[PDB]
Formats: C-alpha cells, sequence, structure tokens
C-alpha cells in the first residue's frame, strides 16, 4: 500500500512501475505470476484495460484467466480479453472461482471438463472456504481441506477433484512455466544477442574530431544547399523549404509591397498639375 | 487443414489482403506532395514540373512495404514451426530424440530467419533506389476452384419473420455459395461476386457485409448479407480471401492556384501508376523469396543435414535411450501377454 | 503458354536488374566517393608527398 501510493498520485489511480515482491514459504511451490489491476481517473477502465494489454499482447505472456462461477462465463472480463489476444486459446489458463456459490440445482461442470469454452491448457476450479484461527487470521490447513472436502462431497464435481483446487494449480503453472522457458529460451537468447552486437558496433564507436569536423560541416553544407535550392533526395514534405518561402517573398510580398506603398490617381494627379 | 496448403493462402491471400490494409490517407498524402513539388522547385519557377517530386513521393510507398513483408516471412516460419512439431509427435516416443530433433530444425529456422529477412529487406531497398520509368505497364503518358470452405452465421436475417441459421460456405472465383451442411447435399443459394464488396460492421461477435455495388439488394430481397465468425482473426481471414476473389472492401472515409491542382493531378496518378506495377511484382517476389531462401532450404535441410547433426550433438547410444511410457505400457503388456496366455490355457470349453 | 509466363518474368528481371545495379554499385560507389573516399587517400600517403 505505502509503496503504491508513494508512486501513484490520486490515492485511486494506476501505475506501469512494477512492485517485485518475492516469498518464500512452506506453502507454495516455486512459481511466478504477474498480478494486474483488476477490470471494472473517470477513463480508469480504459487505463487499466491498456495496462493489461501492454503484458498480454506479447507473444511469450502466458494468460491466467480468473472469472467466478457465479455469473455468466460467456461474458467473462477475463476471457474477453485472453480471446481477444489469443484467439486460439493456446497460452491462456482458466481458473474458476468461487464454485460454492453457484445458483441451487446449478453447475460449472462443462467448463471444467473443457467442452464449454475449450482451452489448451484447461481450467482449474477453486474455492474459498475461509477459516480463521483462534487468533482470528488466516488458518490456510483448514481453509484447503474445505475445499478438498467441497470437491469430493459436490455430485458434479466429484470425479474431476484430483484435477481440482489450490494445489493442483501450482503445480501446472509451476509444469507449464518451466516447459515455456525451456523453447524459449534458445529462441530469447538469440533474439537479444543479435540486436547486441548492432548496438554493440554504435557504442565502440583526439584523432576523430578532426574527420567529425570535416563531415558536420560538409553536412551542413548539403543540407543548407537543400533547403534553398530543393536539390535531391526528395526535399520535405511536412514544412516548406527555405528557398521557397524566399520565393514567396520575391514573387509574392515584393510585388505587394510595391502596391501598397504605390502613388494613389489623386495624389499623382495634384503634384504633376502643379509642375506644369 | 495442412501446412503447405496454408503457405499458400500465405503467400497469395494474406500478403495480399495485409498491403490493401494500409490506408493511403491520400487527402493528406495530396498535401504532402503539394508540398514537395514546391520544395523540389522553391527559389527556382514553374515550368516544368518537378520530375524528382514524383520520385520523393514514391520512395515514401515502397519503404512501407516493409512491415507487411516481413510480417509474412514470420507467418511462414509460424506454420514451418508449427509443422515440425506435428510431425514430431510420431517421434514422441522418444523423448530425448524428438527435443534434441525439434532442438536442432528449430535452430536451423532461426538462422534462415535473419538471411530471408535480410534479403526481403534489400530487395524492396533496392526498389527505391532506382524508379524505372520505362516499364511497359507504368507509362500511359479466373478457375471456378474453391478458394476457400467454412461455416459461417448470416446475422443479417431479421430477428423477426425470419431466424438465425449456420450455413456450408463455399467461395470460388465465380460465386459465394452456402449449403446445410459440410456434405453440400442441399444448396441454398449462389450469390455472383460480380460487382460485390465488403464492409464491416462496427463491434462477443465480429461481423462483416457484402454488398452490390450496382444495385440495391445483394441477394434475395435482404439489403446486404451479413457474415459473422466467433473469432477476429476469422473475419480477417475471410476479407483475405475474398479479395482473392476479386471482391474489395470499400475506401471510405482551396487557396492554391489552379497550376498547382493540375499539377498535383498529374503526379497523383503517376503515383498511383506506378504503386501497381510495384505491388504486382513485390506481391509475386515476396513469395519466391521466402520459398527459396527458407521453405525449400529447410526442406533440404532436414533431408541431409538433420541426421548428420544428431550425429556429431551425441552419441546415438545416448539420445535412442529413454522411453519409460512406452515401456511402462509394454511392461504392462509383457505382464498381460505372460498372465493372459496361462490363463486361458487352463480354461476349457469343455 | 510458356510464352506468356516468360514475358512475365522477362518484364520483372528488365525492371529489376537495373534498380540491383544501381543499388548495389552506382549508389554504393557514390557514397563511398563522397565520405571514405578522402579518408582513404590521408590514410594511404603522406600529405605531403601525394
Amino acid at each position: 500500500e505505502a509503496e503504491t501510493d508513494r508512486v501513484t498520485g490520486m490515492n485511486k489511480g494506476i501505475s506501469s512501475i512494477p512492485i517485485n515482491l518475492r516469498v518464500y514459504s512452506p506453502h507454495v511451490l516455486n512459481l511466478t505470476l504477474i498480478d494486474l489491476p483488476g477490470i471494472t481517473p473517470p477513463d480508469i477502465e480504459y487505463q487499466i484495460r491498456e495496462m493489461i494489454m501492454q503484458f498480454i499482447t506479447r507473444e511469450n505472456c502466458l494468460i491466467l484467466a480468473v472469472t467466478p462461477a457465479n455469473t455468466d462465463l460467456a461474458n467473462s472480463d477475463a476471457l474477453k480479453l485472453a480471446k481477444e489476444v489469443d484467439p486460439q486459446g493456446l497460452r491462456t489458463i482458466g481458473v474458476i472461482t468461487k464454485l460454492d456459490l453457484m445458483d441451487e440445482g446449478t453447475d460449472a461442470r462443462d467448463v471444467l471438463e473443457n467442452k464449454l469454452l475449450p482451452l489448451r491448457r484447461g481450467y482449474v476450479g477453486v474455492v474459498n472456504r475461509s477459516q480463521k484461527d483462534i487468533d482470528g487470521k488466516k488458518d490456510i490447513k483448514a481453509a484447503m481441506l474445505a475445499e478438498r472436502k467441497f470437491f469430493l462431497s459436490h455430485p458434479a464435481y466429484r470425479h474431476i477433484a484430483d484435477r481440482m483446487g489450490t494445489p493442483h494449480l501450482q503445480k501446472v503453472l509451476n509444469q507449464q512455466l518451466t516447459n515455456h522457458i525451456r523453447d524459449t529460451l534458445p529462441n530469447f537468447r538469440n533474439k537479444l544477442q543479435g540486436q547486441l552486437l548492432s548496438i554493440e558496433h554504435e557504442v565502440e564507436a583526439p584523432t576523430r574530431k578532426t574527420k567529425a569536423l570535416l563531415q558536420m560541416v560538409q553536412q551542413f553544407a548539403v543540407d543548407f544547399e537543400k533547403r534553398i535550392e530543393g536539390s535531391g533526395d526528395q526535399v520535405d514534405t511536412l514544412e516548406l523549404s527555405g528557398g521557397a518561402s524566399i520565393n514567396r517573398i520575391f514573387h509574392e510580398r515584393f510585388p505587394f509591397e510595391i502596391v501598397k506603398m504605390e502613388f494613389n490617381e489623386k495624389e499623382l494627379r495634384r503634384e504633376i498639375s502643379y509642375a506644369i | 487443414l495442412s501446412g503447405g496448403a496454408s503457405i499458400n493462402r500465405i503467400f497469395h491471400e494474406r500478403f495480399p489482403f495485409e498491403i490493401v490494409k494500409m490506408e493511403f490517407n491520400e487527402k493528406e498524402l495530396r498535401r504532402e506532395i503539394s508540398y514537395a513539388i514546391k520544395n523540389i522547385h522553391g527559389i527556382r519557377t514553374g515550368l516544368f514540373t518537378p520530375d524528382m517530386a514524383f520520385e520523393a513521393i514514391v520512395k515514401k510507398q515502397i519503404v512501407k512495404l516493409k512491415g507487411p513483408s516481413l510480417k509474412s516471412v514470420d507467418l511462414v516460419i509460424q506454420e514451418l514451426i508449427n509443422t515440425v512439431k506435428k510431425c514430431t509427435k510420431k517421434l514422441a516416443n522418444f523423448p530425448r530424440l524428438c527435443e534434441e530433433t525439434e532442438r536442432i530444425v528449430a535452430n536451423h529456422i532461426r538462422e534462415r530467419e535473419g538471411k530471408t529477412k535480410d534479403q526481403v529487406l534489400l530487395l524492396i531497398d533496392i526498389q527505391v533506389s532506382y524508379i524505372n520509368t520505362n516499364h511497359e505497364d507504368f507509362i500511359g503518358f479466373v478457375g471456378n476452384q474453391v478458394i476457400r470452405k467454412g461455416w459461417l452465421t448470416i446475422s443479417n436475417i431479421g430477428i423477426m419473420k425470419g431466424g438465425s441459421k449456420g450455413y456450408w460456405f463455399v467461395l470460388t472465383a465465380e460465386s459465394l455459395s452456402w449449403y446445410k451442411d459440410d456434405e453440400e447435399k442441399e444448396k441454398k443459394y449462389m450469390l455472383p461476386l460480380d460487382n460485390l464488396k465488403v464492409r464491416d460492421v462496427e463491434k462477443s461477435k465480429h461481423i462483416f457485409a457484402l454488398f452490390n455495388t450496382e444495385q440495391r439488394n445483394v441477394y434475395k430481397d435482404y439489403r446486404f448479407l451479413e457474415l459473422a465468425c466467433d473469432s477476429q482473426e476469422d473475419v480477417d481471414s475471410w476479407k483475405a480471401s475474398l479479395l482473392r476473389a476479386g471482391v474489395y472492401p470499400d475506401k471510405s472515409v482551396f487557396s492554391m492556384d489552379p497550376q498547382l491542382e493540375r499539377q498535383v493531378e498529374t503526379i497523383r496518378n503517376l503515383v498511383d501508376s506506378y504503386m501497381s506495377i510495384i505491388n504486382k511484382c513485390i506481391r509475386d517476389l515476396i513469395p519466391k523469396t521466402i520459398m527459396h531462401l527458407m521453405i525449400n532450404n529447410v526442406k533440404d535441410f532436414i533431408n541431409s543435414e538433420l541426421l548428420a547433426q544428431l550425429y556429431s550433438s551425441e552419441d546415438q547410444n545416448t539420445l535412442m535411450e529413454e522411453s519409460a511410457e512406452q515401456a511402462q505400457r509394454r511392461d504392462e503388456m509383457l505382464r498381460m501377454y505372460q498372465a493372459l496366455k496361462e490363463a486361458l490355457g487352463i480354461i476349457g470349453d469343455i
């Protein structure tokens, strides 16, 4: 909260500057995730979407799409943005929350079974059956047990219980991320090294001032001739050249400047008549 | 759909369409030109019209083909890398081999990626360096074979008195027909491609429409035919396919003395004309370049160098080693065999 | 049929090879003379002697 407020001017706005928190625990597997602003200034909705797109439009970015089961899954904001950048659903992993909150007599079996809104990486269900200890603080062991019981006792999900719940999700993410890195480690190192050596040629580049002067002045000279005469190549299309403006002075301004100073008929006639 | 057939679609349907899509914004372009002719002249005067202003504008346009052309190479790289991954599912039973094979081939692709892109760029650079005026096509002074088949939803039909149905559409160089299903046993209609154009309907569904420029209704009593797809890439693919069939998408979006307007009008016709010549060449030429430098090369590589690479990288003793999943099934089958033979051997029909 | 296709190829090639010669040689030689030439002359022989 403090680091966020430190950066964000208004206490409700967003920022692209990331916060990098690493947690070591016996309750977690080796896994990394980038949490982003949830979908919902006045243009905040667009700011959030724009931020999300910066991340998810990248090919190597895997999408963990979270949607609540007690809603219209076809209208899931997460699934909709995921379909926008990953139409083939090949880099999107679905997560279904709030399964215990579904309307009586309904269930998300068809989605959990990867049949309704098919994704190659599949769907995983979870439930937050919050348990508090004596002190009133989060009790994860009891919570994870309540979730296990829920899937095992649900007639629609019992057959899938071993592929549902919090512990399982971490394993899948751990596996897929590892495989994703293995696939990307050869191509990433090459694409970066190629763009790297090109920069090295520029970084490495007394004796150099004299040669620079000559080149700099000559550059200046051709630039000047270019504006003032329209010599090749391709001149300019955005702004009027020097020589062209001068041309306007010569053949539009000067004539007009003369005419404006020119003797008027009445004052011309009196002067001459006086002379005769 | 196969990999190689898709490549043909990339070359002769996608690439053209990607090109067509980059809007000229001509009104702002014409301004650029008029500014350009005044700048070549400038400090000099009048007749005749700046030869170099024409060249100036064209070189701008040709440079703009680097984007859609490089993208094309990637779209080919995508289908190529997809295909090696498809083929190697038949070798999945050997984890270290499929891995190492994928590795070496994927590697080779990225090496070829450089060289093909370089040549693609260079080819376009060559085009800007010299702008030939002696081309015969420059200076004034098909088959009914199926182009594409797919399911589409007609959204245009009224919510009342009509309905919504999915049809199996068949597009050819002459018509666009739709059937009840992919068996093509019942043809509901066949619509001629003559004088047809394409417009995109305003924004979970993506719709687009065909309309006849020369008459009111394009099919039957319905003004225009609205077609929809569940994904955005699909409508972009269909629009590209129609382009191949010759139905283009409709374009829709002074103080100066009369002599300049004439001067701008002449050069404008020239730029449009020359680009036509260039576009034709490049649409033809970039595929051939990709074909030769990437597709044909990778193909030949796999046949000859791949086996050699596999041998050098590691001993044949190591890479054909592990196969636990096959072994687990076979171990189950091996125990299966000894058991089933004894089982039936004791039992009898009696 | 062959005559037709060759016509198509010839037109592209007749058009394109000058462009290639232009870009790889003429434009290259030109650019060399303007920038690299003087430096090479300086590097080559003593300015007093040449």
